[PDB]
RNA sequence: GAGU
DNA sequence: TCCGCGTCAGACTCGTAGGATTATAGCATACGTGA
DNA sequence: CACGTATGCTATAATGTGTGCAGTCTGACGCGG
């Protein structure tokens, strides 16, 4: 084990090998966006994919053409941090290298006329953080990846459209990703239509004809043939024995000398093998069997050289004769079936109106554009500009490969045009399925939802943007001269800059991170979308893509998906789930050969999964050898059964890979409704992070996983011992087997501070090392908001008793020790964040003055002389923040504020009253203050205190920086120069600034030297640049909005301790509100003392059937047991070895625990260092379905010296006598939910009203009035309370005249009713009259 | 059959035909001189060049059919000042109208609140500038960075770049859900609600009650300069056409008035107490 | 209007009407001018087009859009659908004297009672506050008894205290789907933030305490306080109107 | 049925706040249809006495 | 399903009685958000005509 | 996203 | 009289965050109000 | 007169739109051929 591992080891009950670990959780973004920037030489991707797509471009004319070379990102002019603080996206710019060639006229293609390269700048593209993150005006954002309809073909049905026939009508649809949508479909009498973007619809024979079919070569395509021989007298047919299936005989069938069937007589199985052996080719018939048939081809009379049959035309005796007589005797009929091979096309060629090519393109034409004149330039223009085009249509690799692949083709990779093969192709399949062979896909199946993660939606965006500037480009190459235009003048940086600022702004797939917890952030980003654009609606969405498929098996989690309107197509992905290369999600699976489970895994798309038997993990191996039970329970084809040991293809990898993150770390998932689980996945994530991370006693082991791939905790690049702790950074020095030869080799780490969340939580880092200690690579340094010592730590577990009391828990209500409230460990931090703007108005510019007209000392004494409040200065609502105000112009002063002014003197300024103060009933202290000044204001003199500060800050920051730098970097060339010509203490007496004129013998160590030397000098002037740099942004007068002089924000932190109201959970999807805070006397305490902290009610229990929570209370019991007893131990100092033997002994409990942890291996110091920590409670690890067993829990109580039960005698606090019956007690892991009740209570008698409707305001936010709806109305309908409903609609809220004179009736104490008119009637009135509808009021 | 405008109007200009340069100046002469025929092939004849151009200004700010018809009142004047003695083709004259007429109209209806030519002119040298700028400085140019390229002062771009600060729709919703836009939260600033109207109420009725209170002649002498109990607010001076008639024993009195009912003000609880007021 | 930040917005009428203006008097100039009589046509097709989407958009043809891709809404619809007048501003309004909060059980009141937040009251009961404090001479004029409420003076609690004694209060919760939604009860004033309900009456409100919130409205007339104690008042109204069985039941 | 009785009631407006709101007005308009006020609907929207 | 779960809560699901529970589950939660709104607007109809 |  | 296209509906309160974009030449002579 | 706002004129030849999206929702109830 690791050494962060070795202070505090989780005890795991889990029994099944773990072949595979949890990947990096935040793969997905990362990968993507990756890929989008990754500039790909050949096989296009992201940008390059974008540019070779678009370029090269040419002008209309076609003589000037702007070709692409090569793009580059600049770096980034603002790093997160201070693109964070000052509110602009952190990006960079995009330049890209393009090529003006010019062709001459008179040459054919004369390119050596005119080549002007250069590199032009067009848009700054947001950069991805080391966390899958945008920072956009200052603002951390999350583009969730998306879920959508995979280009290719698509088989579907609507079983009974017209619920009279209820007829099954069959369709096609060939969806591309750019292009129109190409559909066929059947109708009710059988005849194949084609529609275009669901246009009008055609016989889909006439898009044959558009690619150049005449009828016969049609039909030669989709039927086979009959044919009829006319020989002497009789009537002959060639035969196919297995066509005569499933019929009846309709006349005599004999051949060379034996009668087969008679007349009405059934063909079955045995006639056709009968007549296939005979070897039966031709068949005498009758020419009555004719009348009927189809004939396939034309034929002529070679003698007149007129039509006796066009091709598609029912034969009669007469027409047959007519043949004969004119010399033809091969008559070749279209072999037609009714319940096999269906006339289909046949029947849709007569519905066809078209009969040549033209005429078919006429028509196509003329549906898209209706009315507009056609010409056959345009007819041929559109048809080949719908499927045909290169620039308008592109199926990509994904469209092209699923659709060789649903046509049963070999070949994977090809054209995004469409080629007559392929519309010829699926118009087939169509018809077989119509047949009877084949089947419709559907839409729900993962091997149709494909995943679009950011990079390629950016793509998408940044292809707009080249298209419009094309648009553009092409304009002016026409009119523009050829000599004196540059490229860059030509292109236009705006829209290219705003397609994509659009995108990651605008788009619904852009959206706030969700901070308020390192889980919510990193399942946040794990998120799939089936919304936004290309996808469904909410208004739009069915039941039966929302519900569980089948497919979503270790791919998507079946229980992470809000309870809202989004419920189906909200979705995270499950835990070793990946996105496949073109997009499909896939699971990895562990092969099984001959029975014999291989450690070699495969990652399955969802596609090939189907088409193996995958054993369950459940299953028992043999220690390596195979499955120990001769039946296994394995599922294929999507559905679940026993199989042989041999039969099995493969096996799950994981008992987790059917959940999610979130649901992975919810212990006893096992125990748990799927309905109550999905809640507790849900509101773990809004837990909000305590004053004190405490670990959960009861984990599943995916806590460590979690805290530490969220990136919140930092962790150790590089192994070795701490040289400096610090709360602000952490330096360590490197080992020297990882540590490079060329720098000094150590690293700092600079651990950021208590900073705002977007949920105005707390984010502050804590060291967890100490001084001087050896660690290893890829150890937690330091603890994020809501980890402990590398593990996940979203609440606080406590000591929990089921029983009611009193009612104070009546549904879910909560009764909570104030002795938690005191230990101030639900205690949270807020930040929030207050900005003054000094604008330029109308009148003239706003001043951030302290010097405000009505303002007592007592408010002015927090404000400095510039007129902001000092750092760490408590504040309440009312107090000013920034003293800012804006100018006002002239103003009639009413004769009573003459008077007044008159009185005390004072006569009003210019500027009026519109500082910045605290909102009302918000209250706290100010942690930080920032100043923003536009370029040539004049600086406040706090601005120009608070640069001083960030200057010499700065300069002490960079000067620790070189000096630590320079220590380590000297100390490895002192080691150097030991390596040769060691004169330790020598060496050091005269001075280190003259030491790298001291040389070695001509060796790589020289050379050492010489790295060593180059570095420092590079470290030298860096420095310089670095700090010029940091004194320019600090001089920097921020650019700003325009109008806008100069901004203040007032960073305030809150304190808020629990109460009632406030909303707290447990992990099983276990609501409650708080209602009491009970004093710790009259808590129901033990036979030991020991009083509860929480009492919840045990009726939230059987109905739930979330028994997750009892068999978490058992263990954290007795993991809380284990650790009464540690401290015990502690307590009395009976020695290491007695403490190594009973810990030993409790580590090594479970009847297959799979972790063994040898004491043995530990150091007596290390064993101490331990100890310590599991004093607290032993941390326990229940894997999902991999758990802790009811006898593993009772063992664990035993060795606790606690109950079997788990259930304790209990005393009643305020009397003092035992409550009736054992109440079962111990430790559940709670969280406080970001539901406080300070951001929920509001509360409005009168205040601002609406624009045009009058009535109140909405939202507490604006300060708003409750409404009182339709519903609410009717309520006081049923009722009969007249006076209280017209209240409501009248002097309540809009009556103007009701309300002023019913509040001064109040304020009178009588409580006249005194109504008018509401002022949104008179406003409907005016709005039916603007209709030009006379409404009249007829008065009495 | 077509009953969008756009199709039946292209329909219409479509079959008017083409002009020779021999046929314009032929029927031009006697445009000029007033032929109402001649004007009329001109104009029908080359209704499909305004369309071509029209078709080159969209996407900005009117569309396509309001683009055409301001387009077709430039050839219009095209068309009435032609000069066809003169060897140059109507084409090339057309072009520069119905280009001219375009713009112009595109420049006053395209905003909500409408931007005079020269402010609008002006901006976009301004804007074009700031074009070139960004593509050397790869970031956007700050609006001293266009005044410094200008030589100008530094408010005339910020003002100019404000005007350009485009309008935002009212009933545009907010937040994807289309529930309340900013109609839902913007209040009525002008109108104050009850709290504020009954104070001025109290305020009004309280300095009425304190002339009662006060002597006949000083509550006379207040109440009528500040237009409290008269009808019209008079001055000092002007409280002699009442029955005062003097500017001294004015003066005093309306300030003994004063005096009397600051003392009225500091025994209630006021003074200090509504001087934050 | 006017935002704060220098911008304006303005109303999708505006938009509209002003396509109406410039095609009709484009129509006079083409009118004045004598213009050849395809184009004076296209101008009237035009002007038609203009009017019909000022009147009802998206129904003739397509909608005129806005520069966001979403149609300008029309006189039509403003008075028609969910956002039109009737259905949002006429049978169903925003109130004064409404406040909301998270519940939570007081087991300990009775059946006519519920506990009421002390800061929630003190606003909602403000010009009564006002009236009293102005009978009792301690506020001189309305802007002291307001700055008295502010400074939440030891006084002001006792006067509060005074006026919510007899006065009853409407909870509601949502959905209101039969008229027990809203009950009246007497309120007991709590230093706390949440309201306090009666379990028994959980059962009409359907409230359950896992989280849910309440609306509280004050009946301010003498004959809203008489409607609320006689007709609405938990303790009156205990049998379902649906069936003659009792509502309120222990559970 | 439910729907076409709501709309059948001689008060208009009480038909238009329904639903249907655009055929509704121009029946009522056409026909010069005068509503005297006698529903609850009408009064709560007028904003009077039920 | 042809087969059922064997087992209980207090015994524990496995992988697939836990998937095999999802369908129904999320079945009834889809049915609380989406269908009060068929239900709602059958109250509005029957409220309106009375 | 919070209670249905 | 039947297919087909159109129009019309689709619970109730609560939260959050603010908002994006484009581009219209250049210069010469008028038109209107205050002084 | 001036400051702001408007109206005007250009002379190689140019002469029929598209363009950017929509994504398919659904069960019911009338209303022209
Ligand atoms: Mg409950
Ligand atoms: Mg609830």
């Amino acid at each position: 084990y690791s050494y962060t591992e070795k202070k505090r080891i989780r005890k795991d009950f889990g029994k099944r090998p773990q072949v595979l670990d949890v990947p990096y959780l935040l793969s997905i973004q990362l990968d993507s966006f990756q890929k989008f920037i990754e500039q790909d030489p050949e096989g296009q991707y992201g940008l390059e994919a974008a540019f070779r797509s678009v370029f090269p471009i040419q002008s209309y004319s076609g003589n000037s053409e702007l070709q692409y070379v090569s793009y580059r990102l600049g770096e980034p002019v603002f790093d997160v941090q201070e693109c964070q603080i000052r509110g602009v996206t952190y990006s960079a710019p995009l330049r890209v290298k393009l090529r003006l060639v010019i062709y001459e006229r008179e040459a054919p293609e004369g390119t050596v006329k005119d080549i002007k390269e250069q590199e032009v700048y067009m848009g700054e593209i947001p950069l991805m953080t080391d966390n899958g993150t945008f920072v956009i005006n200052g603002t951390e954002r999350v583009i969730v990846s998306q879920l959508h309809r995979s280009p290719g073909v698509f088989f579907d049905s609507d079983k009974g459209k017209t619920h009279s026939s209820g007829k099954v009508l069959y369709n096609a649809r060939i969806i591309p990703y750019r292009g129109s949508w190409l559909d066929f479909e059947f109708d009710p009498k059988d005849n194949l239509f084609v529609r275009i973007d669901r246009r009008r619809k055609l016989p889909a024979t006439i898009i044959l004809r558009a690619l150049n079919y005449t009828t016969e070569q049609i039909l030669d395509l989709f039927f086979e043939k009959v044919i009829f021989e006319i020989r002497d007298n009789k009537l002959q047919m060639e035969l196919v024995p297995e066509r005569l299936r499933g019929e009846t005989a309709s006349f005599d069938i004999e051949a060379n000398g034996k009668v087969y069937v008679e007349k009405g007589r059934r063909i079955t199985a045995r006639h056709i093998r009968q007549l296939e052996k005979d070897d039966v080719k031709l068949i005498e018939v009758p020419v009555e069997y004719i009348a009927g048939k189809v004939v396939a081809k034309d034929y002529i009379d070679e003698s007149t050289g007129e039509l006796i049959c066009a091709a598609n035309m029912e034969l009669s005796l007469d027409l047959l004769a007519k043949l004969s007589q004119s010399g033809h005797k091969r008559i070749e009929t279209l072999f037609t079936n009714d319940l096999d091979h269906g006339p289909y096309i046949s029947e849709t060629l007569r519905v066809d109106p078209t009969n040549d090519r033209l005429s078919a393109l006429v028509e196509i034409y003329r549906m898209m554009r209706p009315g507009e004149p056609p010409t056959r330039e345009a007819a041929e223009s559109l048809f080949e500009n719908l499927f045909f085009s290169e620039d308008r249509y592109d199926l990509s690799a994904v469209g092209r490969m699923k659709f060789n692949r649903s046509l049963l083709r070999e070949e994977i990779e090809g054209s995004g045009i469409l080629s007559k093969d392929d519309i010829i192709d699926v118009m087939k399949k169509l018809i077989d399925i119509r047949n009877g062979k084949g089947e419709v896909d559907d839409i729900d199946h993962l091997g149709n939802r494909r995943i679009r993660s950011v990079g390629e939606m950016a793509e998408n965006q940044f292809r707009v943007g080249l298209v419009r500037v094309e648009r553009a480009v092409k304009e002016r190459l026409s009119l523009g001269d050829l000599d004196t235009l540059m490229p860059q003048d030509m292109i236009n940086a705006k829209p290219i800059s705003a397609a994509v600022k659009e995108f990651f702004g605008s788009s619904q797939l852009s959206q706030f991170m969700d901070q308020n917890n390192p889980l919510s952030e990193i399942t946040h980003k794990r998120r799939i979308s089936a919304l936004g654009p290309g996808g469904l609606t909410r208004e739009r969405a069915g039941f039966e893509v929302r519900d569980v498929h089948p497919t979503h098996y270790g791919r998507v989690c079946p229980i992470e998906t809000p309870e809202g309107p989004n419920i189906g197509l909200i979705n995270s992905l499950s835990v070793y789930a990946q996105t496949n290369e073109y997009g499909f999600l896939e699971t990895p699976y562990r092969k099984v050969t001959d029975g014999v489970v291989t450690d070699e895994i495969h990652y399955l798309s969802a596609i090939e999964e189907g088409n193996y038997v995958i054993a369950q993990a459940n299953s028992n191996l043999d220690e390596e050898g195979h499955f120990v039970e001769d039946l296994v329970t394995c599922r294929s084809k999507g559905e679940s059964s026993l199989f042989s040991r041999d039969q099995v293809d493969y096996m799950d990898v994981s008992t987790q890979q059917v959940v999610s993150v979130g649901a992975s770390l919810i212990p006893f998932l096992e125990h748990d409704d799927a309905n109550r689980a999905l809640m507790g996945a849900n509101m773990q994530r809004q837990a909000v992070p305590t004053l004190r991370a405490d670990k959960p006693l009861v984990g599943t082991g995916m806590e460590r996983a979690v805290a530490v791939d969220s990136g919140v905790t930092a962790v150790a690049k590089r192994g070795g011992v701490v040289q400096y702790v610090d709360a602000s950074r952490i330096v360590i020095k490197v080992n020297e087997d990882e540590m490079y030869p060329g720098e000094a080799g150590i690293d700092i780490y600079n651990l950021t501070k208590y900073t705002r969340s977007n949920q105005n939580t707390c984010i502050n880092q804590m060291p967890c090392v100490s001084l001087g200690e050896p660690v290893e690579r890829g150890d937690v340094l330091a603890d994020g908001p809501s980890t402990d010592l590398g593990e996940l730590a979203l609440g606080q577990n406590m000591r929990v008793a089921f029983m009611p009391w009193n009612g104070y828990n009546f549904e879910d209500s909560i009764l909570v020790s104030e002795r938690v409230v005191q230990e101030d460990r639900f205690t949270t931090i807020h930040i929030q964040e207050l900005a003054c703007v000094s604008r330029d108005t109308k009148l003239g510019p706003e001043e951030i003055t302290a010097d405000i007209p009505n303002v007592g000392e007592a408010a002015l004494s927090k404000l400095d002389e510039s007129g902001i409040v000092y750092i760490g200065a408590e504040v309440t609502g009312g107090d000013i923040l920034v003293g800012k105000v804006t100018p006002k112009g002239e103003t009639q002063l009413t004769p009573e504020e003459k008077l007044l002014r008159a009185i005390f003197g004072e006569k009003a300024s210019d500027v009026k009253d519109s500082s910045l103060r605290v909102p009302n009933g918000v209250s706290g202290t100010v942690i930080d203050v920032q100043v923003f000044t536009r370029d040539g204001v004049e600086k406040d003199k706090r601005a120009l205190e608070i640069e001083e500060m960030q200057l010499k800050q700065a300069k002490k920051d960079l000067s620790e920086e070189l000096q630590i730098l320079e220590a380590g970097l000297f100390s490895r060339i002192r080691a150097v120069l030991v390596a040769g010509g060691v004169e330790a203490e020598k060496l050091d007496k005269l001075p280190r600034d003259r030491w790298l004129e001291l040389g070695l013998t001509d060796e790589e160590k020289q050379n050492q030297l010489e790295q060593l030397a180059e570095q420092y000098d590079e470290l030298k002037h860096e420095f310089e640049k670095k700090l010029e740099a940091k004194r320019r942004k600090i001089t920097q007068g921020d650019d700003l909005a325009p109008g806008v002089l100069k901004i203040v924000k007032v960073y305030l932190a809150v304190k808020r301790r629990i109460q009632p109201g406030d909303k707290m959970a447990g992990r099983h999807g276990n609501k409650g509100v708080i209602s009491k805070i009970n004093p710790i006397e009259d808590m129901p305490y033990d036979e030991n003392g020991t009083p509860v902290d929480i009492v919840l009610n045990p009726l939230g229990v059987p109905s739930r059937m979330n028994i997750g929570q009892i068999l978490e209370t058992h263990l954290g019991m007795a993991a809380k047991g284990i650790g009464d007893k540690i401290n015990a131990m502690l307590k009395q100092q009976q020695e290491v070895a007695k403490l190594r033997e009973f810990i030993q002994r409790a580590y090594d409990l479970g009847a297959d625990v799979r972790q063994k942890v040898d004491l043995s291996t530990f150091s007596d110091e290390e064993v101490m260092r331990l100890a310590e920590n599991l004093r607290k409670g032993m941390p326990i690890a229940t894997p999902v379905f991999d758990g802790a067993k009811e006898a593993e829990i009772k063992e664990l109580l035993k060795l606790g010296d606690l109950p079997t039960s788990g259930q304790i005698r209990l005393y009643d606090g305020r009397t003092g006598e035992q409550f009736e019956r054992p109440v079962t007690v111990g430790y559940m892991y709670m969280l406080k939910l970001n539901h406080l009740v300070d951001d929920k209570m509001h509360a409005r008698s009168t205040g601002s009203y609406s624009l045009v409707t009058q009535q109140p305001l909405g939202g507490k936010a604006q300060f708003g009035g409750q409404r009182f709806g339709e519903m609410e109305v009717w309520a006081l309908e049923a009722y009969g309370a007249a006076y209280t409903l017209q209240e409501m609609l009248t002097v309540k809220s809009d009556d103007v005249n009701g309300r002023t004179k019913m509040y001064k009736n109040i304020v009178d104490g009588n409580h006249q009713m005194e109504p008018g008119m509401p002022e949104s009637f008179n406003v409907l009135l005016k709005e039916i009259r603007s209709l030009g509808i006379n409404i009249e009021l007829e008065d009495e | 059959r077509v009953l969008d405008a756009t199709q039946l109007y292209l329909g219409e200009i479509g079959y008017s035909p083409l002009l020779t340069a021999e046929e314009e100046v032929y029927f031009a002469r006697r445009a000029l001189r007033g032929d109402v025929a001649s004007r009329r092939r001109m104009i029908e004849s080359n209704l499909r060049l305004v369309v071509k151009i029209a078709r080159r200004y969209g996407n900005r700010g009117l569309a396509l059919l309001d683009l055409i018809e301001e387009g077709n009142l430039g050839l219009i004047r095209a068309v009435e000042k032609f000069d066809p003695e003169r060897g140059f083709r109507f084409s090339t004259y057309a072009t520069w109208w119905i280009r001219q007429t375009i713009e112009r109209a595109i420049m006053n209806q395209t905003r909500t609140i409408r931007l005079p030519i020269h402010i609008v002119k002006e901006l976009n040298v301004y804007l074009r500038t700031a074009r070139e700028l960004s593509h050397k400085l790869d970031h956007e140019p700050s609006a001293e960075e266009i005044a410094e390229q200008l030589d100008k002062p530094v408010d005339d771009v910020s003002r100019m770049l404000r005007l350009n600060e485009r309008i935002t729709s009212v009933d545009t919703p907010l937040g994807g859900d289309s529930e309340k836009a900013l109609l839902d939260i913007l209040a009525d600033e002008k109108e104050n609600g009850p709290e504020d109207t009954t104070q001025d109420d109290d305020m009004k009725q309280s300095i009425v009650k304190w002339l009662f209170e006060l002597n006949a002649k000083q509550r006379e002498v207040l109440a009528r300069r500040f237009g409290l109990l008269g009808y019209e607010a008079a001055t000092l001076e002007d409280v002699g056409r009442e029955i005062g008639l003097t500017r001294e024993r004015v003066r005093q009195i309306q300030v003994e008035g004063l005096r009397r009912l600051r003392e009225i003000l500091q025994t209630q609880g006021l003074n200090i107490e509504a001087l934050f007021l | 209007v006017p935002l704060d930040g220098g911008r304006f917005a303005t109303s999708d009428l505006n938009d509209l009407y002003r396509r109406v203006i410039n095609r009709n008097n484009r129509l006079k100039r083409l009118l004045d001018l004598a213009a050849p009589d395809i184009i004076v046509r296209n101008e009237k097709r035009m002007l038609q087009e203009a009017v019909d989407a000022l009147l009802d958009n998206g129904r003739r043809g397509r909608a005129i859009t806005g520069s966001n891709k979403r149609p300008l809404k029309s006189l039509a619809d403003m008075i028609k659908g969910k956002q039109g007048r009737f259905r949002q501003n006429l049978l169903g309004k925003r109130v004064d004297y409404s406040g909301r909060s998270v519940i939570t059980v007081g087991p300990y009141l009775r059946l006519h009672q519920c506990g009421l937040p002390k800061k929630m009251a003190l606003e909602l009961f403000k010009p009564f506050i006002y009236g009293k404090l102005e009978l009792r001479g301690l506020a001189t004029t309305i802007k002291a008894a307001k700055k008295m409420v502010e400074r939440e003076e030891a006084v002001v609690w006792d006067i509060l205290d005074e006026v919510i004694r007899e006065h009853p209060v409407l909870l509601n919760r949502a959905p209101t789907l039969h008229r027990l939604g809203i009950q009246a009860f007497e309120p007991v004033l709590i230093e706390g933030k949440a309201i306090q309900l009666h379990p028994l009456v959980c059962a009409a409100y359907n409230a359950d305490f896992d989280g849910d919130q309440m609306a509280v409205h004050v009946p301010l007339t003498l004959e809203a306080q008489l409607e609320a104690r006689a007709l609405m008042m938990s303790t009156n109204n205990i049998l379902s109107p649906a069936n003659g069985e009792p509502i309120i039941v222990p559970s | 049925g439910i729907t076409k009785a709501s709309l059948a009631t001689e008060s208009f407006i009480s038909a238009a706040s329904f639903q249907e709101t655009t055929r509704v007005l121009t029946e009522a308009a056409v026909a010069g249809k005068r509503d005297e006020l006698r529903g609850l609907k009408e009064n709560v929207i007028v904003g009077r006495l039920i | 399903i042809e087969t059922p779960i064997t087992a209980n809560f207090r015994e524990g699901l496995n992988v697939l009685q836990y998937f095999i529970s999802t369908h129904g589950a999320r079945k009834g939660l889809a049915d609380t958000a989406l269908k009060t709104a068929n239900s709602g607007y059958l109250t509005r109809r029957l409220v309106d005509v009375a």
